DNA sequence: ATATATATATATATATATATATATATATAT
DNA sequence: ATATATATATATATATATATATATATATAT
């Protein structure tokens, strides 16, 4: 989203390790003090003046300073790479020792910075977790948590770089040695290099080309071209959507049966499906009988259980009307 | 925020459907009808419109869901009629933009039941224009005819304010749809497309899809590159140590 | 390097566990059959915690395995996993693939689906021990959580003004009863999820829109006629 | 020191991502994406996205705004970091 | 005895030809691909059974040749059973430049990873801009359209050399590459400290380089 | 050994006269759920009849083995298909056990309403039965 | 009908042909602790009332395993139901299943 | 180790030339007596040797041998142009029975050119040369040159044996049947070939 | 500027080898 | 006279390697 903000804005146009140690010590003192102040507790104003004004500004500024020191070291690494590159242009075989020293000092400096960084990373993390623990002492300390969540990453991030840079540099270093072991070993006097340069400059005075095997490619049969189906389909376009309505007769019947049956639950009277169904089906014509029975059963089985079902004695098929309708259910006793 | 919605689904020259537009519901749209009505056909047409990847599309029966049937046919070809067919979605974006995505399907002549699919998108179409009419030309007495992609491009370009695009790859099609708030995930890689199709396919058949529950880790948890970088660093260290030892 | 690896895996696992545990509270006791709730169980695998510990503290003790010319790094990791924690009894899968699997942090967490079936507490969800409707509901819950996670992950790349469309399907809905379908409807509407459902009979007469399709043979071809339906008349 | 609107916006986006980046590292694979996004927002196509991105990154590197490190494994085989001058210019507004 | 490998082929040559690596290596070699130290498996395979493969390939009237730098390749003879082809003059320019970059310490910071833009900049620095451009188009006089044409031609030649193994694109990037020792062949005309006109005749006699 | 078997010499296919079109090979992918289910039941009864015919000559002349099939999630079928299935089973004197979650109400035969409950801290299935309707 | 542990696999209706996924066959969890029975009653063409059945037991152990013992009964009176043979109507509220 | 008969086949002094011609896609028919006999004898092992390259050594029903690359072919593959297959089918048609009385096994470039012009549709001819062309001299000359080039390409494949001279007059081998269609009971070869070509 | 050829990666289905668990008949301790 | 341990056969399903088809990027050539 910041792109539009920038568009409307319309704007346009110290590597010493003793330092890092002293910022780390200052950070340790301030962080411990803030953590202890938070742990002691206080009112909203005390919480503010002890954990939001002192902590926030100081820790942000000094972590930014430490990051700035790391960036200055990055600049120094770049400068030493450039110095090595320029030196190898001027001495060739005689700069090998100079480059090895420069690599040695840079590696040692990087290792010492990593050591100084890890010299206080763990305890600072512990103090930050302590501040996290003490943060919950008030409900308005939400912002504190952000710092206690933010000031984490930076620190770890810093430490990460302290290793990552070395991981990069220890890599680059090797290449330089490889170069010395490969580029200059077979070109000790460099004469091959100048002669190649002049050949490039004056190549077309004797244009020559190398020979390479160019075996033939195995010609293959092209798969048949794919032809789609075209028929210009035509047909009647659909009319406006019609509509149909759902019959709620079964809903009315279910409401009737539930009202007629709730009395049994109210009085806890033993319900016998046989007699109830036989009585109730008489009120409807035969074709509807089934659609009644089902519904009634659906309403009846929600009301308690039948204790006889645990007796191991099967129930009989009681007739509930003429024409041959039957029902199998024990009396519903336990409501 | 107002979430975008799928207004309607249009089916052209499909098996049984000549030009039918079902207006979808804000919450639930139900389709009923006896066996063989063509509901599954509508679902298949929608999903084809959503993920036109032909490798993924496989319309097995609800029975044998995920059980290899060895038919050798994905079932999509038999669901289309000869000639041109279309499957399109109108979507109202959270920006209240009506966008008609869609695909032109066409059977490939030959014994193999193979199909060709070409995606496309339309933006800025007036709300009064229905896709069913937009995709057909009224030829004869109440005897509308379907028109091909080139004719559709000519017709749309002649209109004002409507922007039509045709995609040469389903990747850009998915990218554009994601840009307009139609797809939750950005299907940059083919694996993402496979996972997306797996999700919708499991939904369509419903229930516990074996592949889903088997890869729940991949489906839920995000991928991390820091762990991969650390493992590669350890790999390089071990390789150097082995070189030295040898 | 091995120590740094183990550390980064541990941090990533902890972060993912916290994220998933926070997400779990996004479910509200769905009612499907005897299933009363769905949950995601994330737990660091002890069989892999031991491996992380060995990597972080005792890398050297097993160098004999690592520096063998016969074993690649993936195979070396697989053999080391075999060495300690030998009761897992992995199958016939080859060392190479199991090692490659070991190289992914996500594998280190058991990520399973639990259901509060009836009154038996939370039990691992196995398709072999769940009714059709229960499994369908559980699968829908899983899919909705997955789509929510995908939406959440893409919240950064997307613009602040767009919420992606949400839509799922369910064919052969007749396998679900009225209670399950009502629960599904309430879940989908609470999650602003659109659903397209199919069933031979109109199983949802009083919610959303409905259509009925009838196929007619007509002059040696077919046509589908679509009619809208309404709840009351 | 010469930052047109597009270059300045790309620098500000880089700074924001670095602030929100976990471990404070930026591979060029994300720098190219950021430049694509900023150029898309500014709605200008002088050349292809890739050539413009490469030219801008090189200009900032030589203008003492970014530092580059060759790492093959990194996405894009390079890792970029804001230089002190770049940090100052970015935080002057932020 | 009969049914015995030594009757027809030496044991080690047969073992080499039955190894899983033989087919890919043979197809690449016949395609014209050079083999450097980077392809550790293939390079070791060639080293172990180097003699068997020279004598096998001799049957095709082509010499499997290992340059002193340690990279193997195939040089067809005038009676080659496998066709033969010669690189373009622009290919020579890019190969000589690539050798320079391999030996150039100024670009050491790149650590071997180079972009086509840097290669073109170095090429124009050391070569004659307009007179080199003459080959790209006969009617060029510094027109920027022809400039882009030359850039595209350089990119195409770089891709072909990648096919020849002189250069490797990075596992994920086709816009960046790493040089290989094979490029040293582009300097075979200057590796010996003698008169250029005698070394050219020696090479052409050996079949190393035809003229244009 | 494959050639030694006469059955291998035969090619067997399942064909359906689908709609206006002629007889087409039964492909699971080219049919709807109900059509596939019905064709499956048809082939199953074919198999049962073939097995009975084969086994008759080794059985008592007055023995007719029982025939009984299942159909779970029968709700996938419409009323017309269910009626056709009932007609087929009756014509073949074949017993059916069909499960449907209350969606369908087949009027002919026995119906068993089931409801799950908790009683004495134990899961119990209350069961009710009906029959004879029609 | 088919008391074989190798073949009995009560996978969910969904995934009707898909792989196991898990190792359980789904039968053990459908039983209850103790001795259980599953019996069919059949009337032959000869009109012999035959009660075929199987006794099931959840094999106590580390895994979820089931033991099945088949059995057949012939010559039973038509007036006695299977539930009566297998259950004792003790004076308690609920009957007792006998081994 | 290696199969013994495979070692014998590879060691045979004929193997280098035959291998080069196969990897070049050439089809070995009955005319090449020595090569055809060698392939007949040692097919059981050369099939495995060339399957190691993810390629298939196929003996056609007519008898001629060739190499078919799979998708995973280790031999750099290539695809013939549309004009190449069209010309191949033209020659397959010209491998006719009246051909014996027509040209006695020796054809000339003019025969192929006239057959291609008269028989093929104009749209495909334009697609070959260029779409915007319409019956012009320069376009026809370019078409003739491309016809000669594709004839040379087929010669490379062994489909067409040139009669030795700079002039374009050649003979057609049986391997050309690769372009031909399948033969059914009672089908006229002429009719099926023309139906395929149309 | 765009049609077309080429190399690479992924998903999907086939076919084969193999370990696991169960069923059946026999051997041998109780 | 019995029940448990062994050997045999079988189906299950698990995993690997193969081969196919589709999408993609993109580098060439008119
Ligand atoms: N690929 C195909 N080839 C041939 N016929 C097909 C194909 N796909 C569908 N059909 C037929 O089209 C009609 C509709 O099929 P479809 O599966 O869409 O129906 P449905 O409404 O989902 O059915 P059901 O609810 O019974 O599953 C049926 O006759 C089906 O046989
Ligand atoms: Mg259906």
């Amino acid at each position: 989203e910041l792109v539009s903000w920038a568009r409307k804005n319309d704007f346009s146009i110290e590597f010493s390790t003793l330092r890092l140690s002293m910022q780390l010590s200052i950070v340790a003192n301030e962080l411990h003090r803030a953590a202890e102040a938070a742990e002691e507790g206080g009112d909203e104003f005390h919480w503010h003046r002890n954990v939001f004004a002192p902590l926030k500004y100081s820790v942000a500024e000094i972590f930014d300073s430490i990051d700035m020191s790391q960036r200055l070291m990055d600049e120094q690494q770049n400068f030493v790479k450039e110095d090595i590159a320029a030196l190898l242009n001027q001495d060739w075989q005689a700069a090998i020792a100079n480059c090895e020293q420069l690599l040695s000092e840079t590696s040692g400096t990087l290792r010492e910075l990593q050591d100084t960084l890890e010299a206080a990373g763990d305890k600072l993390q512990a103090n930050l977790l302590r501040i996290q623990d003490a943060n919950m002492g008030s409900g308005g300390s939400e912002l504190v948590d952000k710092l206690v969540f933010d000031l984490q990453s930076k620190l770890d991030r810093i430490i990460s770089w302290g290793q990552q840079a070395i991981d990069l540099w220890i890599g680059y270093d090797r290449h330089v040695h490889k170069f010395i072991r490969t580029a200059i070993d077979m070109d000790k006097n460099r004469i091959f290099s100048q002669r190649l340069r002049q050949s490039v400059q004056h190549y077309f005075d004797n244009p020559w080309t190398l020979t390479v095997a160019n075996a033939e490619r195995l010609l293959d049969m092209r798969d048949e071209e794919l032809a789609l189906r075209n028929e210009e389909v035509t047909g009647e376009l659909p009319l406006e959507l019609e509509y149909e309505e759902f019959s709620e007769i079964n809903d009315q019947l279910a409401a009737m049966i539930e009202k007629a049956l709730l009395v049994y639950q109210q009085e806890q009277r033993p319900l016998d499906l046989g007699a109830v169904l036989r009585d109730y089906l008489a009120q409807h014509p035969l074709p509807r009988h089934f659609d009644v029975a089902r519904i009634l059963v659906d309403q009846a089985v929600r009301l308690g259980v039948a204790e006889a079902d645990f007796s191991g004695l099967p129930a009989e098929w009681l007739a509930i009307n003429d024409y041959g309708a039957k029902v199998q259910a024990h009396v519903i006793d336990t409501y | 925020i107002e979430r975008g919605k799928f207004r309607s689904l249009t089916l052209v020259n499909w098996n049984g459907f000549f030009a039918r537009t079902f207006d979808l519901d804000e919450l639930v749209t139900t389709l009923s009808g006896g066996n063989g009505a063509g509901k599954s056909t509508t679902m298949a047409a929608f999903v084809t419109a959503l993920i036109p990847d032909l490798t993924l599309l496989h319309f097995r029966n609800t029975t044998e869901a995920g059980a290899t049937s060895g038919s050798r046919d994905k079932g999509l070809h038999g669901k289309l009629r000869a000639g041109v067919c279309y499957s399109t979605l109108d979507v109202i974006n959270s920006r209240h933009q009506r966008v008609v995505v869609g695909v032109r399907l066409q059977q490939v002549a030959g014994r193999d039941r193979k199909v060709d699919i070409k995606p496309f998108m339309i933006q800025g179409l007036p709300t009064a224009i229905q896709p069913t009419q937009l995709l057909t030309e009224n030829v004869g007495e109440r005897q509308a005819r379907v028109l091909p992609l080139n004719e559709l491009k000519d017709r749309l370009d002649e209109m004002e304010g409507v922007q039509f695009k045709q995609f040469n790859s389903i990747t850009d099609y998915h990218a554009q749809m994601f840009d307009l708030g139609v797809i939750p995930k950005r299907l940059r890689s083919a694996s993402d497309r496979s996972k997306f199709y797996r999700l919708i396919e499991a939904s369509l058949y419903g229930g516990i899809s074996s592949a889903i529950t088997r890869s729940l880790r991949d489906y839920l948890l995000p991928e991390n590159s820091g762990v991969r970088k650390a493992f590669q660093d350890m790999e390089a260290a071990l390789r150097e140590n082995r070189i030295t030892l040898e | 390097s091995s120590k740094s690896v183990a550390n980064i895996i541990r941090k990533t696992i902890q972060r993912e566990q916290n994220r998933i545990r926070m997400l779990n509270q996004g479910l509200q006791a769905v009612s499907f059959g005897q299933v009363r709730g769905v949950r995601l169980n994330v737990n660091v695998r002890e069989s892999h915690a031991i491996l992380l510990d060995v990597l972080s503290e005792q890398q050297e003790q097993h160098q004999d395995l690592f520096n063998s010319q016969r074993l690649t790094f993936s195979e070396a990791m697989a053999k080391l996993y075999q060495r300690l924690n030998p009761q897992v009894d992995m199958g016939q899968r080859l060392p190479q693939t199991i090692g490659e699997e070991l190289l992914d942090y996500r594998n280190y967490l058991e990520l399973d689906v639990e259901v509060n079936r009836g009154s038996d507490g939370w039990l691992k969800a196995e398709s072999g021990a769940l009714s059709t409707g229960e499994a369908i509901g559980t699968g829908m819950s899983i899919l909705v959580m997955v789509v929510q996670s995908w939406e959440e992950e893409s919240r950064r790349l997307r613009g602040k003004d767009i919420s992606p469309c949400r839509l799922l399907f369910l064919d052969q809905a007749a396998r679900l009863d009225a209670k399950s379908i009502a629960t599904l409807f309430e879940l989908c509407e609470r999650l602003q999820m659109q659903l397209i459902i199919a069933a031979p009979e109109n199983i949802s007469p009083e919610k959303g829109t409905t259509y009925k399709l009838v196929r007619k043979v007509f002059k040696n071809h077919e046509h589908v006629h679509v009619v809208g339906l309404r709840g009351f008349g | 020191i010469s930052l047109p609107v597009e270059r300045l916006a790309f620098l500000m986006a880089i700074a924001v991502l670095n602030s929100e980046r976990l471990d404070g590292e930026m591979s060029e694979g994300e720098l190219i994406d950021a430049f694509r996004e900023v150029c898309k927002g500014f709605e200008q196509t002088a050349e292809s996205v890739a050539v413009r991105a490469n030219n801008a990154i090189n200009d900032m590197v030589r203008q003492k705004l970014l530092n580059r490190f060759t790492s093959e494994l990194a996405d894009g085989n390079a890792i970029y970091r804001l230089t002190p001058l770049g940090i100052s210019i970015s935080d002057y507004y932020i | 005895s009969s049914t015995h490998i030594e009757q027809f082929m030496p044991v080690k040559l047969a073992q080499a030809l039955a190894n899983s690596l033989f087919p890919e290596l043979d197809s690449q070699l016949r395609a014209g691909r050079h083999i450097g130290i980077d392809d550790l498996d293939n390079h070791a395979f060639l080293m172990d059974f180097q003699e068997q493969l020279e004598e096998f390939y001799a049957r095709y009237n082509v010499e499997l040749i290992r340059a002193p730098e340690g990279f193997f390749y195939l040089r067809p003879r005038s009676t080659t059973l496998i066709p033969r082809s010669v690189l373009s003059e622009l290919d020579m320019m890019v190969g000589k430049i690539l050798c320079y970059l391999y030996l150039s310490p100024e670009r050491l910071a790149n650590q071997g990873i180079f972009t086509s833009q840097e290669l073109y900049e170095e090429l124009i620095s050391l070569a004659d801009e307009g007179k080199l451009m003459k080959f790209v188009n006969q009617r060029s006089s510094g027109s920027d359209l022809d400039k882009q044409k030359l850039q595209e031609k350089v990119r195409t030649t770089l891709n072909r050399l990648r096919r020849l193994g002189m250069v490797y694109f990075l596992p994920n990037n086709n816009n960046k590459f790493t040089i290989t020792e094979a490029v040293f062949r582009f300097g075979a005309d200057v590796r010996s400290g003698d008169d250029p006109r005698e070394i050219q005749l020696r090479m052409i006699r050996d079949g190393e380089a035809m003229p244009v």
